[PDB]
């Protein structure tokens, strides 16, 4: 089915691979090569994962978890049961989301429409690039990678940042969060300005941007604009990932001693190092 | 206990909102429709909400959503296969036609307006105030398409009052009329205004505006809708 | 070489814009600030005009008193001197009275006195901010969507500083003032609660909170996306679709197999961002006063 006013948008054109091949859809999903890519990729990991799950003893989703070569076998292959099945699955994820994004850009070609969307898409692939391929490579082992599983990715998680202490010394991370959290304010203010304006008090009529710009101004001194707060949630998001990363590829690598000890650096300047008080002295 | 009562009652809320959630955003393009325009067989699982009406502001009446949906025009394309779901092909030209990338939706035939009421996109030439603070001023300098051929000079730039920003470039043909063009399609340079959707011989088929101070919505859509689909029914006279 | 519109190239002033009359009081407003070119590639060249009224007065006057109070403390604990305060400024701290003090307001001044006195000024100037929040949309005749927002975040506030150690029977447990310390209270709260990952509200509110940046990026990317069609006048698009509107919908609905509506997705993108500090609050609140450990609390699940 089409919503009411999609067929004029259904025409011919903008795939990157295969022509005419396949250039069409199925229900409201577009399908080009790399929809094609996507299913091919996708498929096959899920059947290997499902693989992994046999040889692990359970079924229950909870429970189903895919590790990567232990640190044994550095950058090497490895045995299916011990790694081999995650080195396959993590080509295949890579396949499955570069795919997505590649089928995105098909999608935009035949809409008209710009690039953001799966350049902002790509942001995240690189993150998930860097802790599958990235860290482990510039540290040696696949074995530093975090495993598959819905408990046990989180297990990681932890186990990964107390190996260098409260892992909020980072400070890569620490602008990380801020981006995050950022984020989250902003996305909850735009939403909140637009709906307010466009649901008004009862009986009255729908506001304008004027009204949106005035009530930030008389808030806060300041509004961004419409066409600033999109680009501002963009920006906010994507430099989110980038430091999210950027916090990760430069942990266990060049700094991989504790991250509060990192910030001696700053206490042990010559001009106040030594004065005595405060919480150092 | 406690906890395991949140929880429970969480989740409970959570699909009641993606709910709410997933018919609000069914007001507009429901109910889903076949090829043909008719009604489909299979709506989905997500029943149309209740009706809601905004009431719009310079005495331009209410909208009330959802509510019977035309398409308020005439569709040039045509089924390339005997079967649901392939792609449609115009039936003259795409650009001329308004499909494909080179769409256009039939919108109020009214510019729009600041919340003073007076029109929100002017031409800088009488903007009051209105002058170029940043960047190269555009005005002025030749216009080429993506043919690598000149297709004439920027005369004004078109700006948003309330919002204070550039919104398309005025440009003049070799014939001594103007096309509007929007902002985001253009490239300003040092020497030039660099236009990559459009070949240098369809800037005269750019859909023209009836008034020369002010742009109606169903103009700014015809307008956009035209250079946008270039980018696709361009691409032969485009090069690089 | 085609233009993306992130940053204009081409900036264009006009006379200040004073905004919207109304109901509300215009000789509460200022007038209007300078206009920043810097801005201006971004977002909006002008600063000002803002609303002062009495509410925002006492409301910028708390928090700078508590702010103040913070970082007078500081200076004491630097021993007034400034190369000290520069160099751990980052590890003072303004602690809360220690357990023995309960709910009191006995303990003194330097051992939790000035933590109260903070934490008071701070509560006036959030509640006081809000308050405001909910009159500046009044004054125009908007909906109250960025007050119950607000409200949101506010909750996960109160809970920290003030519901939760009431609860608990002790200001101790509240959060100290400071950049590292605060740090500390965060990582120690978690050890002491058993595996912050079986926090079920902890999970979710991370889920939305990642969920924020997934979609304030689909958001904003869409946006920029169609901006060649008018897309980011919002209001206007819902009130009469235009192809913006349209082509946004298409790509998600060919990507994903569903969509939204100019005006929907503000609905999707004000819930995604104020149910991470809603599920955070709660999380937190239950934490240490009905469940000890979510760990073993997710091992009998009561
Ligand atoms: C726990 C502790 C609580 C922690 C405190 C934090 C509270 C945070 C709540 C923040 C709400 C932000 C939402 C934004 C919003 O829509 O506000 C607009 C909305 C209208 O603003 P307006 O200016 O008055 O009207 C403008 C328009 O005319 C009309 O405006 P409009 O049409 O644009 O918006 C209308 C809107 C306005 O929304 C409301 O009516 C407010 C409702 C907020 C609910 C909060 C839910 C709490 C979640 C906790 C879950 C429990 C776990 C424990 O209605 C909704 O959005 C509906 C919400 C969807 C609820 C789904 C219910 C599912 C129930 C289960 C059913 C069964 C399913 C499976 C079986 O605001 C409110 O309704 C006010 C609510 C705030 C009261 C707080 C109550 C708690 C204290
Ligand atoms: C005890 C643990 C440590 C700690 C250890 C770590 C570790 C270890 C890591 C982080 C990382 C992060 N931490 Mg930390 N962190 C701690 C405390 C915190 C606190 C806090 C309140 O204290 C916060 C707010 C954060 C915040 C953050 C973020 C900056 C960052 C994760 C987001 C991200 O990378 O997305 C980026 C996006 C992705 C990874 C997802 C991309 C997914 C792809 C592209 C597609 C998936 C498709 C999929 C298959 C679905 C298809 C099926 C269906 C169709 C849907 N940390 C404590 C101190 N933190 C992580 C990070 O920085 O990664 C770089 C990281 O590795
Ligand atoms: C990014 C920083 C750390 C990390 C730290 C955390 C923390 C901390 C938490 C999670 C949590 C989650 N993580 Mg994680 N996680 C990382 C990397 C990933 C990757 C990845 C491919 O890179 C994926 C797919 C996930 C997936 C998930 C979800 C199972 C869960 C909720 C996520 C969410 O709402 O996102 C927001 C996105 C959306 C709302 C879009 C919806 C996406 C869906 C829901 C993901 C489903 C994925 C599915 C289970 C994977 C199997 C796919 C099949 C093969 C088809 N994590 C890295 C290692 N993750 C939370 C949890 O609840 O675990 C119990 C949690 O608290
Ligand atoms: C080592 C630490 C523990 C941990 C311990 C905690 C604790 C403890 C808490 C969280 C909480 C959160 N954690 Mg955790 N968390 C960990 C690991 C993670 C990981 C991860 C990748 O591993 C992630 C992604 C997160 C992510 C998150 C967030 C989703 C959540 C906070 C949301 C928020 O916006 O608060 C930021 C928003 C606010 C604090 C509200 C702000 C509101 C007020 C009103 C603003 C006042 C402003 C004031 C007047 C000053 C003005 C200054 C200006 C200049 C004017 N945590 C590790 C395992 N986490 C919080 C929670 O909800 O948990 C359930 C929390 O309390
Ligand atoms: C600034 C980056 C933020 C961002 C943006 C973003 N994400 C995006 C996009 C954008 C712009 C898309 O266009 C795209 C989207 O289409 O959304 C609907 C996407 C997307 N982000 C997704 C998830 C996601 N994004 C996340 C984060 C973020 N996305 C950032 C915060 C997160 C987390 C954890 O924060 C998740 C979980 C997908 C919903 C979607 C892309 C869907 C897709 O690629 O389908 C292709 C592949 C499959 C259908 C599945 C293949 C999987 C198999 C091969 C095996 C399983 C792999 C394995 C790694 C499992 C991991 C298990 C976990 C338990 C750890
Ligand atoms: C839905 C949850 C998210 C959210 C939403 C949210 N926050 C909100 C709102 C909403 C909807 C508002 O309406 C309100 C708003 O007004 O923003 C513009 C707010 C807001 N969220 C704020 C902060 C905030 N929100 C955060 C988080 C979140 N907010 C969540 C991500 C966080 C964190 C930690 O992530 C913070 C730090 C404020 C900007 C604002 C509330 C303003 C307020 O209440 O302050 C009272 C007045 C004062 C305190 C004046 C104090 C002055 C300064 C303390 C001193 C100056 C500091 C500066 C470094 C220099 C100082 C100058 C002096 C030396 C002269
Ligand atoms: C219709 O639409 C709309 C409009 O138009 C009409 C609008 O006007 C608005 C109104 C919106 C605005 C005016 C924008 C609001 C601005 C923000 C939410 C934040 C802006 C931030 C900047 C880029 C930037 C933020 C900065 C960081 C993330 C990095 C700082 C981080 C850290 C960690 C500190 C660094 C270092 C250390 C060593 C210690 C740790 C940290 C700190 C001390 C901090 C909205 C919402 C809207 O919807
Ligand atoms: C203003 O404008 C805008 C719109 O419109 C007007 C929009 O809609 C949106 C989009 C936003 C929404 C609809 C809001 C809701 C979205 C979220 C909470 C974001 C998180 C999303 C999800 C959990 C959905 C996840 C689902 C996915 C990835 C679909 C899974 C894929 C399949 C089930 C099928 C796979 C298809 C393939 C491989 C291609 C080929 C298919 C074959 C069968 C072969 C935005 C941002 C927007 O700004
Ligand atoms: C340069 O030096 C001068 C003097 C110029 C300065 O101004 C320097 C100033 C500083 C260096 C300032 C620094 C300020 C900070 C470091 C502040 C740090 C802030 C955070 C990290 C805070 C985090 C969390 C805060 C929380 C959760 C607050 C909770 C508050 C409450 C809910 C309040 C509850 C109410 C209380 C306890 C009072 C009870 C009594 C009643 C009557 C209501
Ligand atoms: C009554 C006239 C005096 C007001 C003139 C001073 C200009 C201040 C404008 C504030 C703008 C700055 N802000 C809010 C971003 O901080
Ligand atoms: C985390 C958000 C989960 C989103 C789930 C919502 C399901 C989308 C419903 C679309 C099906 C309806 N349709 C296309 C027939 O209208
Ligand atoms: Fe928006």
């Amino acid at each position: 089915a089409l919503l009411s006013f999609e067929r004029k948008y259904r025409v011919p054109g903008g795939t990157l691979v295969g022509g005419n091949l396949f250039d069409f859809w199925v229900g409201p999903f577009y399908v080009g090569f790399f929809g094609v890519a996507t299913f091919f990729f996708a498929a096959l990991g899920i059947i290997l994962i499902a693989w992994s799950a046999v040889l692990q003893g359970t079924w229950n989703p909870q429970l189903i978890s895919v590790y990567p070569p232990a640190l044994e076998y550095g950058l090497g292959g490895a045995p299916l049961a011990k790694g081999g099945l995650w080195q396959i699955i993590t080509i295949c994820a890579t396949g499955a989301f570069v795919s997505w994004a590649l089928r995105e850009v098909e999608i935009c070609r035949k809409l008209g429409i710009g690039y953001h969307i799966p350049f902002a898409f790509a942001f995240a692939i690189l993150a998930y690039l860097t802790l599958v391929l990235f860290r482990p490579v510039m540290m040696g082992a696949w074995g530093y990678a975090f495993p598959y599983g819905i408990w046990t990715h989180l297990d990681w998680v932890s186990n990964t940042g107390y190996t260098y202490g409260n892992f909020h010394y980072n400070p890569a991370h620490m602008i990380a969060i801020s981006f995050f959290f950022t984020n989250a304010l902003a996305l909850a203010l735009h939403g909140a300005l637009v709906l307010s304006a466009a649901n008004p008090e009862k009986g009255k009529e729908m506001r304008t941007p004027d009204h949106e710009d005035t009530f930030f101004r008389d808030l806060v001194g300041y509004s961004i604009g419409t066409l600033g707060i999109h680009r501002l949630g963009l920006l906010l998001s994507l430099s989110a990932v980038f430091f999210s990363a950027l916090c990760m590829i430069i942990t266990g690598t060049i700094w991989f001693d504790q991250w509060v000890d990192w910030w001696q650096w700053w206490v042990k300047l010559p001009w106040w190092a030594n004065i005595p008080g405060g919480i150092n002295g | 206990d406690l906890a395991s009562l949140a929880i429970y009652s969480f989740w409970i809320f959570l699909a009641g909102l993606i709910y709410y959630l997933q018919t609000e955003n069914m007001r507009e393009g429901y109910p889903l429709e076949n090829e043909d325009g008719t009604p489909a067989a299979n709506q989905g699982p997500f029943p149309l909400p209740k009706p809601k009406t905004f009431i719009l502001p310079h005495g331009r009446g209410t909208l009330t959503v959802p509510g019977p949906e035309s398409e308020d025009r005439p569709i040039a394309l045509a089924r390339t296969a005997v079967s649901e779901g392939f792609p449609h092909a115009p039936t003259g030209d795409p650009m001329k036609d308004g499909v494909g990338p080179a769409s256009w939706v039939a919108r109020r035939d009214l510019p729009e307006l600041d919340g003073h009421g007076h029109n929100k996109i002017k031409p800088m030439k009488a903007a009051a105030g209105f002058h170029v603070s940043a960047g190269k001023n555009p005005i002025g300098l030749p216009v080429r398409g993506c043919d690598l051929e000149i297709a004439g000079k920027v005369v004004d730039i078109w700006v948003d009052i309330p919002e204070q920003m550039a919104r398309f470039l005025e440009v003049e043909l070799k014939d001594g009329s103007t096309r509007l063009l929007p902002m985001q399609m253009v490239k300003v340079q040092s020497n030039r205004v660099h236009v990559n959707a459009l070949s240098s011989d369809l800037f005269a088929g750019i859909p023209t505006i009836k008034s020369p101070t002010e742009v109606t919505l169903l103009e700014e859509d015809k307008i956009c809708g035209y250079v946008a689909g270039g980018l696709m029914y361009a691409a032969p006279k485009r090069k690089s | 070489a085609e233009y993306q519109n992130i940053f204009s190239q081409v900036q264009v002033r006009g006379p200040a814009d004073l905004g919207m009359t109304e109901d509300v009081n215009l000789a509460n407003r200022s007038g209007v600030g300078p206009f920043s070119t810097l801005l201006g590639w971004f977002g909006n060249a002008q600063l000002g005009p803002i609303y002062l009224g009495s509410l925002g007065v006492l409301s910028l006057f708390s928090g700078l008193m508590w702010f103040f109070t913070i970082g007078i403390w500081f200076w004491y604990q630097a021993g007034w001197n400034p190369a000290v305060f520069l160099r751990d400024l980052f590890f003072f701290s303004l602690e809360p009275p220690a357990p023995e003090y309960g709910l009191s307001f006995a303990a003194p001044l330097k051992e939790g006195g000035l933590w109260l006195i903070a934490s008071f000024f701070m509560f006036v100037a959030v509640w006081s901010w809000w308050g405001r929040t909910y009159l500046r949309a009044q004054a125009l005749g908007m909906g109250k969507h960025t007050a119950w927002a607000f409200l949101s975040a506010i909750w996960l506030w109160m809970v920290l500083g003030f519901i939760r150690p009431i609860l608990m029977g002790s200001w101790s447990e509240a959060v100290p003032y400071g950049i590292f310390s605060h740090l500390d209270w965060t990582n120690n709260f978690s050890l002491v609660h058993g595996n912050l990952r079986y926090n079920p509200f902890h999970d979710l509110s991370i889920a939305f909170l990642y969920g924020s940046a997934l979609l304030f990026a689909m958001h904003g990317a869409t946006i920029l996306a169609v901006s060649r069609f008018g897309g980011e006048r919002e209001l206007e698009q819902i009130a009469d679709r235009g192809t913006a509107a349209e082509r946004a919908a298409l790509f998600w609905r060919w990507t994903m197999g569903f969509n939204a509506t100019m005006e929907g997705i503000h609905r999707w993108a004000i819930w995604m961002a104020v149910l991470v500090t809603l599920t955070g609050g709660i999380g937190i609140l239950l934490s240490g006063t009905v469940v000890d450990n979510w760990y073993v609390w997710g091992q009998n699940h009561g």
